[PDB]
């Protein structure tokens, strides 16, 4: 029963950590390794890493 | 003659003034087209974008 409910738990996680992401980009999911939003009017960016929780 | 010929180079002189003045009246979009598209390149830069928000 302690197996089957971690074999249920460790489904759940990966699922939320699939579901984690916001209008089709993530940092999170693993899908890339960073994302880099605007910081200044030149273009220079903000490097936010990615934190894979899958 | 010569002080009548001078109002000729007066009308040259007015009809230059209204061209230019079209042409800062065409400059001013044009400018301000040139700062919409700069927004638009600047905002399409960021990776985080979604491919219908890029398109």
């Amino acid at each position: 029963a302690l197996k089957a409910d971690f074999e249920s738990l460790r489904d759940q996680l990966q699922k939320a950590a699939t579901n984690a992401k916001f209008n089709g980009v993530s940092l999170a999911d693993g899908s890339t390794t960073k994302l880099s939003f605007l910081a200044n009017e030149d273009g220079s960016n903000f490097t936010v890493t990615a934190q894979t929780l899958s | 003659a010569t002080a009548s010929s001078l109002n000729s180079v007066k009308d040259s002189l007015q009809r230059g003034q209204s061209t230019i003045d079209v042409a800062l009246a065409a400059g001013d979009t044009i400018t301000d087209l040139l700062t919409k598209m700069k927004e638009k390149a600047l905002a399409a830069s960021d990776t985080s974008l979604n491919t219908a928000s890029f398109n």
